[PDB]
RNA sequence: GUCUACGGCCAUACCACCCUGAACGCGCCCGAUCUCGUCUGAUCUCGGAAGCUAAGCAGGGUCGGGCCUGGUUAGUACUUGGAUGGGAGACCGCCUGGGAAUACCGGGUGCUGUAGGCU
RNA sequence: GAGGGGCACCACCGGCCCGUCUCGCCCGCCGCGCCGGGGAGGUGGAGCACGAGCGCACGUGUUAGGACCCGAAAGAUGGU
RNA sequence: GACCUGGGUAUAGGGGCGAAAGACUAAUCGAACCAUCUAGUAGCUGGUUCCCUCCGAAGUUUCCCUCAGGAUAGCUGGCG
RNA sequence: UUUAAAUGGGUAAGAAGCCCGGCUCGCUGGCGUGGAGCCGGGGUGGAAUGCGAGUGCCUAGUGGGCCACUUUUGGUAAGCAGAACUGGCGCUGCGGGAUGAACCGAACGCCGGGUUAAGGCGCCCGAUGCCGACGCUCAUCAGACCCCAGAAAAGGUGUU
RNA sequence: UUGACUGGGGCGGUACACCUGUCAAACGGUAACGCAGGUGUCCUAAGGCGAGCUCAGGGAGGACAGAAACCUCCCGUGGAGCAGAAGGGCAAAAGCUCGCUUGAUCUUGAUUUUCAGUACGAAUACAGACCGUGAAAGCGGGGCCUCACGAUCCUUCUGACCUUUUGGGUUUUAAGCAGGAGGUGUCAGAAAAGUUACCACAGGGAUAACUGGCUUGUGGCGGCCAAGCGUUCAUAGCGACGUCGCUUUUUGAUCCUUCGAUGUCGGCUCUUCCUAUCAUUGUGAAGCAGAAUUCGCCAAGCGUUGGAUUGUUCACCCACU
């Protein structure tokens, strides 16, 4: 015998996608070749996001992408996201930016192209920039889900703000004791 | 079962020690506590208002709040399988300045004045401290006399 | 009987609900039945407009 | 437990200390046609017997006695509730005690 | 060389007794008309300057008592960790490290800040 | 070497909306009032701060149903 | 002899009948038998069906008519 | 209880630090005071050893335990009742203690060579079949290896 | 419907909510039907603030007057008092006396304690008001600190010139919002008498009544010491005050095995075993003249009966030996 460990020692990341999509498997064979052969960390971040779940790959609206590329310096780089680009109705004009994504939506890819932009896939991203040089890779808000605001301490805990599971929001549904100082206590 | 009451096991620790009773001296009140000061908790027995709890007597925390008569102290407390940063309001007579960092605030002073003291002179002073090394190969002297012979004494009652 | 964080649910199954169950297995066969009742009526009032 | 007959306390109407007439709070005639009395009457009525618990396992011997402070200065007439820790015997206006007393049992 | 007013540390500063105390001061001291307070100008409050180092107060003394500090007690008593050590047990010795307390004996006995005065 | 722009996320500060509380002055008129609107501070909310949901499938967990299987002493209804 | 006995006839289930033993009422009686409600309920006993690989417990906290049971925190695994 | 250990508990051993200059304030206030906040600027080698860390969701089983040193309570005592610290058993085979839940060694994929641990080496039974060293001991009830499975006070001109 | 805990259950007690000292092993935590006690109150002052004062006890004096009356002087580090249980704390004081008072009032958050780090209760540090007291600094939102208490629903009272009362108005009522009270002591909170030997079910060796086991207080049977008793004479025979043991034929104590069952007293019948020997064999010692007894040794070979009363084990009596 050697030590007294608790045996973590099996790393619990993903080595391939659980998806059986054969187009997405060809991107992995494109980029796990590039990741082990080009000595760039762009192709290690893109390769580990092609592995990720649909939950860990959130969508990115078209108004964050033009908000995070009107920063100083970003004027002639490419928008990279391993994930989908939905549009904002809220935005009024679109610039002529160059993007790259798995799966831009129909209304969003009509509005980029009217404004003079250019959509890419990860195939023609690899032929343009193999190292990932001149790219701004982005991500959507992965804690933007409604699931994450039920997560926290516990709703009855003091200073919690944790949104309990109620079947219907309204009066008489979890508002009487433990929620106001009159009926018993407030938490 | 075992009387979960405040001020329970404090027959001797909320007691003034011996022959130091009476009204408390006045330099205790003339102590200046600012934010981030490292203070250590020791509840007295004469002043009755702001004694913390027996959980914190002997422990050492950091000031985040300064009030008219008291000081807000964040201390680490050991609950069962984890520690917690608890913020306890303690009056000014139950705390004092902890000297526990003041041997580090001396050797950040005498280190930086000695760092530039060799920068202007070009040496390799190696101001990082080492623990007690094994002893140097020295050379004892037994000049003239002889090493005194001692023997184990007999047994008696 | 409950557990950690979940809904607090009131399922209305405390009654003899298995004798009153309705299975829509005839609902294809009633759609072609009420089509034929529209067709056989549309030619019975033959010149008149359908849907009355 | 002896409290005085008048008392100079805060009244929420004007935000001042000004004297009050303190008497004892009595419970009051239990009104019919309240919502839980209307409910208990249409529940108890019929067959079925007693339909709600009647408490019988009584332990305490005192009550928290409560005072009602009545703001004496006119066209205010502001009343409010003030409690005292519980007591067996409660005088309300009598016998301020003096310590020069021959008291002998 | 000391003091007065205010202090910090609160006995090396206290306690009992005995000597000494220039000059300023501190004080005892002499009075109740006012201010004020009493059973009582004793205290407390108020007017002073006729006397006094007698006391307080300050220095010093005592093979002083305590107090402070150090040896001795003692590597003793306890104790960490260890042993297929001993012993019928109670308890014990050793290994590896840490290490007291009383009697007994020795030495000390106020130190200082701010402001003002004497010499 | 250094510098720059900083995704997501985390911590903090600031702001915003709704309820209440203290403090205060100003503004508007389908008509001048036991009217309407605004301010500044502190607080209560499952909030805003450039959206992530929906439908479908599967896996796990829990619950209601005979509910993993078998087991009472009973109670009731109508009869012989 | 308050005798023994046949066939006829009457009384039925919280009812009957009892010189009283809770006796007897079709081998069933301190509440019959048949069918249904019904697969009633059980924190309680018993059982719970193929292989290999990897990780791996707890018998403790707090509350409960709680003490052969739960809820809660700890311990675990899985997913990232 | 004056004194007062050993063992133990907290904290500190840096850039989230050190220093300089400036601006805000409705707080503080003799004071351009005090303190907070804010902006800009200056220089990183700051105990030993070891280690890759951080964080979120979902979550089963369990909620009768028992044992041994050490420290302890009740008890005459108990393979008794109840606690503290650590290890183990339960969940765990293997070598040894003849026997065995927990002792002592050591933890385990399937095998070959080597070497040991605890324990042993007359014969069961592997290995003293050594020309082993020094002493002690005679029992008509000898003795014989942690836990551990049997003894005391008292006594002997028995022998050393 | 007929509480729970429980060295089985019951009776008893409350370890069922709580506080003090100890256990507790020098931070904190820590169990038992462990030990020593306490609580369900009391207080318009025993709350608040300021002033002046010093306590318990002792010594020495003073008409009655003495251990204890009141008066005075001296000593007096808390030996007093602080409402009550303890522990801590306190002297121009937190104690005594006096003068004023009501902060024991209004309001929002945070923090602490138990703790899951939920609530109640208790508490701490503030802040915004309105006040008290003091010359002022200040102190004060109950008691010198550690305890003195209580959800939902329902009810009651108070609060705003509030909100809703269902087509629109007015009014009464009712419902709301905000916070006090009327309780759950099984104290995180049900609404509750028995009996069963006529009894039934699900279980439980988690749990008694029997043996067996650990233990030996107790019962028994032994030693060691020797003040004595024995005319004298400690030890022929005994032996106090002690003190060390054994045994498991007494009774307990415990709860390991057994609750899908180990047939539970006594007697009768019958076999074997033990020795701590009553008798029989061989012996040693007497306070052994003989006879008879008594005390030890090797020794369990061989015997240890017949009856009356009693279910008896045990007892007790008659008779034989
Ligand atoms: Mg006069
Ligand atoms: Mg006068
Ligand atoms: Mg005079
Ligand atoms: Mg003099
Ligand atoms: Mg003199
Ligand atoms: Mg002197
Ligand atoms: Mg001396
Ligand atoms: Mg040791
Ligand atoms: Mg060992
Ligand atoms: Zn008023």
């Amino acid at each position: 015998g050697v030590d007294i460990r608790h045996n973590k020692d099996r790393k619990v990341r993903r080595k391939e996608p659980k998806s059986q999509d054969i187009y997405l498997r060809l991107l992995v064979k494109l980029y796990r070749f590039l990741a082990r052969r080009t000595n760039s960390t762009f192709n290690q971040v893109v390769l580990k996001r092609l592995f990720m779940s649909r939950t860990n790959r959130p969508p990115l609206s078209l108004s964050r992408m033009i908000r995070k590329m009107k920063l100083p310096g970003r004027e002639n780089k490419t928008a990279v996201v391993v994930g989908t680009i939905t549009d904002d109705v809220r935005v009024q004009e679109v610039p002529k930016l160059k993007v790259c994504a798995l799966r831009v939506t129909s209304r969003a890819r009509s509005r980029i192209l009217r404004a003079g932009g250019k959509i890419l896939t990860f195939d023609q991203l690899a032929l343009d920039s193999p190292k990932g040089c001149g790219t701004v890779l982005l991500s959507g808000p992965r804690k933007g889900r409604e699931v994450y605001r039920h997560f926290g301490k516990a709703p009855g805990t003091p200073h919690s703000h944790t949104k309990p599971y109620v079947r219907s929001k309204g009066r008489k549904f979890e508002r009487a004791r433990g929620r106001r100082a009159s009926r018993g206590y407030k938490n | 079962t075992n009387t979960k009451g405040k001020r329970r096991g404090t027959r001797y620790m909320f007691s003034r020690p011996f022959r130091k009773h009476g009204v408390v001296p006045l330099a205790t009140y003339m102590r200046i506590y600012k934010k981030g000061d490292i203070v250590d908790i020791k509840g007295m027995g004469t002043v009755q208002k702001g004694m913390p709890h027996k959980c914190y007597h002997g422990k050492t925390g950091r000031v985040y709040n300064v009030t008219q008569h008291a000081v807000g102290i964040v201390v680490n407390k050991q609950v069962k399988g984890k520690i917690l940063a608890k913020r306890i309001n303690v009056r000014i007579e139950h705390i004092k300045h902890s000297k526990s960092r003041d041997s580090f605030l001396k050797r950040v002073k005498e280190n930086d004045q000695k760092k530039k003291e060799a920068k202007e002179k070009g040496t390799w002073v190696q101001l990082k401290r080492q623990p007690a090394p094994p002893r140097e190969a020295h050379f004892v002297r037994t000049n003239g006399k002889e090493p005194e012979l001692l023997e184990p004494i007999p047994y008696e009652f | 009987a409950p557990s950690r964080n979940g809904m607090v649910l009131k399922p209305h199954f405390h009654k003899d609900w298995q004798r009153r169950v309705a299975t829509w297995f005839n609902q294809p066969a009633r759609k072609i039945r009420r089509r034929k009742a529209r067709q056989a009526k549309a030619r019975r009032i033959a010149p008149r407009p359908a849907s009355g | 437990v002896n409290v005085p007959k008048t008392r100079r306390t805060f009244c929420k109407k004007c935000g001042k200390h000004q004297p009050h007439k303190v008497t004892q709070y009595k419970k009051g005639k239990d009104s019919l046609y309240a919502q839980g009395k209307r409910r208990y009457d249409r529940k108890q009525s019929g067959y079925g017997g007693q339909t709600k618990p009647i408490f019988r396992k009584k332990a305490k011997t005192t009550k928290k006695i409560v005072l009602r402070l009545e703001c004496v200065e006119p066209n205010c007439r502001s009343k409010r509730m003030l409690a005292i820790k519980r007591c067996k015997h409660f005088e309300l206006g009598g016998d301020k005690k003096r310590k020069g007393q021959v008291i002998q049992f």
